[PDB]
């Protein structure tokens, strides 16, 4: 139950800093105030709402 | 301006940086301002 808590603490450390790029190759850094503006662009609303 | 779209004033957003953004229509009329510049000196001088 510690190594399981180590895996789920590593997914949260890459989905915050890198986003989704670490699931399809080498991890690339991106600020979190700007990753969140990429998730709106995949919904239908533009960037300026964020 | 083809790559960018404008949205409102530039004070609400945090982390903005100052730079310049160019337009493509302005250089199209730039070739005619230099053309008309020579004919102005040929009328005022005499
Ligand atoms: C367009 O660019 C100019 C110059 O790059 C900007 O003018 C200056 O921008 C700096 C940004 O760091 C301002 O400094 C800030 O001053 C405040 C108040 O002292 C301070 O709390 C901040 O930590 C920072 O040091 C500077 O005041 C500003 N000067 C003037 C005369 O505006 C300008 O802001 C840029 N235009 C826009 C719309 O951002
Ligand atoms: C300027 O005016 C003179 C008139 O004597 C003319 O011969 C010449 O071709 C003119 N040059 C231009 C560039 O318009």
């Amino acid at each position: 139950d510690e190594m399981i808590a180590q895996y789920t603490s590593a997914l949260l450390a890459g989905t915050i800093t890198s986003g989704w790029t670490f699931g399809a190759g080498p991890a690339l850094q991106i600020p979190f105030p700007m990753q969140m503006a990429y998730r709106f662009n995949g919904i239908g609303v533009t960037q300026n709402v964020l | 301006t083809d790559n960018t779209f404008v949205s409102g004033n530039c004070d609400v957003v945090i982390g903005i940086v100052n730079n310049t953004v160019y337009d493509p229509l302005q250089p199209e009329l730039d070739s005619f301002k230099e053309e008309l510049d020579k004919y102005f000196k040929n009328h005022t001088s005499p």
